[PDB]
């Protein structure tokens, strides 16, 4: 009872946690009497963060649901969630709500520094190949096609975190990769599923320049068009190269049903991708941009959208670009942290 | 510039000066960076690089690389400069023998070619006098060498989502091509095969599938 009775859940942008109901097949708060820091830790722990605790707090509730897995004191030195079972309401009127690490946070053409301090560049023969997003100390996300087949050693790749300038990213200063994991599913030629985890051998000290991008919680409901950013370094001139600089620009999110249209994909998109254009063109993704990060702020955190993974004509819109839809694989990108662990 | 003492003449070349050695141009000019000297290529930095160095005098600067002016040096325990192949960080690096910066482009050695960008061969498809060529890396093909030019005919190379695909002489099309049936275009300034999207090729519009296939469309 590992793969369903024990599987803990943050949900919305608010950090609700709730823990699956296998009698009624449901997922469900917590209400927050008898509940202290340890638990959430344990909680915390079982979700793949490992030792990382940021906060937990009761918040009135506002899903609406009526119904909690209320926890238990007197069942003795037993399985954390062998005690939450079933209550009709607390008396506490309060459900809890837990922060496993302090993410989402940036300071307020080309970026400044400190604004994407989760943005890395991954260097495979001390040329910009792809980049990448910080989600834990130890933890990079990028696409399965730069990891693929010829190239996929973790010997091969190395990593560069707040640093601004390619001419300033030097050799033998970067974080070696010590594991490369690729999705299973991944299709060489349909390159869905495209996403993969890039394992560094040494912990990311995280400062103004550098800090993680909180993942997508459940239930954040997407508006049609959102208004995101794109970060990497590529070309914003076509015929281009590695931009010397880290740049930025705003894209806006596009409608699964408009971009598998007959005059913009006809079906090339399936239900893990995501696209993100801009009206006018002027501004879209571009090569080393390949395996970067799409963002998003809303509920004032910085959420991660998708990654990169193909356009036809980058900044000739109307042929615009598609990332990795992140929410449908951070189940598994929880679970290959947790057996890691 | 600097005159003997004794018979005035302006100093050219490796020039000794007070147990100090500087390097002079064929104008006299006094020199910063690297130049040959007796027992190999020295480093004459600019002032207090070093131990409150003179500028212009020779420093000692090895086991470390060397960036200067976007040309790329290293020098080994004996402060001299390296050239050839050499292992750093189980890495091998080419630096050209006349001059000692990193090799750069195409690079034929020894009937082994190579790719070297920085003094690093790379990795992937890079044209060449014949055209392209897949820079492989090391054991891919017949124990070769670590980014050695290898025989890769008549079948698919993916890279990094690059699309690639060889003749029969291991070097791969470009232009239209008609492969099992499946009609490919590679832009001839990479060899890249277009996919995904609709495309401008010679004028008019062509759409191709993530595996590069095209679609008749009519």
């Amino acid at each position: 009872g590992e793969d369903e009775n024990r599987c803990v859940r943050l949900y919305g942008p608010n950090f609700i946690l709730q823990v699956y109901s296998s009698q009624r097949k449901s997922w469900h708060p917590v209400c927050q009497d008898d509940w202290n820091e340890n638990y959430g830790r344990a909680a915390c722990r079982d979700m793949g963060y490992k030792n990382n605790f940021y906060s937990s707090q009761g918040i009135v509730d506002d899903s609406g649901s009526t119904s909690f897995m209320k926890l238990n004191t007197s069942a003795g030195n037993v399985d954390i969630y062998k005690k939450l079972y079933h209550s009709d309401a607390c008396s506490s009127k309060a459900v809890v709500s837990l922060r496993c690490i302090a993410c989402g946070v940036n300071l307020n053409e080309s970026a400044l520094p400190g604004a994407w301090p989760w943005q890395v560049s991954l260097h495979v023969q001390n040329v910009h190949v792809c980049g990448g997003s910080i989600i834990t100390p130890e933890w990079i996300v990028t696409a399965a096609h730069c990891v693929e087949k010829p190239l996929n050693n973790p010997w091969h790749w190395t990593a560069f975190a707040g640093i601004l300038r390619q001419s300033f990213m030097f050799y033998g200063a970067g974080y070696q990769v010590e594991k490369v994991i690729s999705h299973p599913n991944y299709d060489s030629k349909t390159k869905n599923n495209d996403i993969a985890l890039m394992k560094l051998q040494k912990p990311l000290t995280f400062n103004d320049l550098v800090k993680p991008v909180c993942l997508p919680n459940p239930g954040m409901m997407l508006q049609p068009e959102q208004l995101c950013w794109i970060s990497g370094w590529g070309a914003t001139e076509e015929k281009g190269k590695t931009s010397e600089v880290l740049n930025a620009a705003k894209v806006l999110l596009i409608e699964t049903q408009r971009c598998n249209s007959r005059y913009v994909y006809d079906n090339l998109i399936t239900p893990a991708m995501i696209c993100a254009g801009f009206l006018q063109g002027n501004v879209d993704s571009c090569q080393g941009d390949s395996g970067g990060p799409l963002v998003t702020s809303k509920n004032n955190i910085w959420w991660l959208i998708g990654d990169t993974s193909w356009g036809s004509g980058c900044a000739k819109a109307y042929r615009p670009g598609v990332y990795g839809n992140v929410m449908v694989f951070t189940d598994w990108i929880y679970r290959q942290m947790r057996a890691d662990g | 510039y600097y005159f003997n003492p004794n018979t005035a003449t302006t100093s050219i070349g490796y020039t000794t000066i007070n147990s100090k050695n500087f390097y002079f141009n064929n104008d006299g000019i006094m020199q910063l960076g690297v130049f040959k000297g007796p027992d190999g290529f020295e480093y004459f930095a600019p002032a207090n690089t070093h131990n409150n160095n003179e500028e212009g005098q020779s420093i000692t600067y090895q086991n470390k690389f060397l960036i200067f002016n976007e040309d790329v040096y290293y020098f080994d325990s004996s402060s001299k400069a390296v050239t050839g192949w050499r292992t750093i960080d189980d890495h091998r690096f080419y630096f050209e023998p006349n001059t000692g910066i990193g090799a750069n482009g195409y690079k034929t050695l020894d009937g082994k070619n190579f790719y070297f960008r920085n003094g690093l061969p790379q990795f992937g498809v890079f044209k060449g006098p014949d055209g392209f060529e897949y820079f492989a890396p090391a054991n891919t093909h017949n124990n070769n060498e670590e980014g050695q030019s290898i025989t890769y005919q008549n079948k698919f190379l993916v890279f990094l989502g690059n699309r690639y695909y060889f003749d029969s002489s291991s070097k791969a099309v470009t232009g239209w091509q008609t492969i099992n049936g499946n009609t490919y275009y590679f832009m001839p300034d990479t060899a890249i095969a277009a996919a995904g999207g609709f495309f401008t090729i010679d004028g008019a519009i062509y759409f191709f599938g993530i595996d590069g296939v095209k679609q008749p469309g009519i």
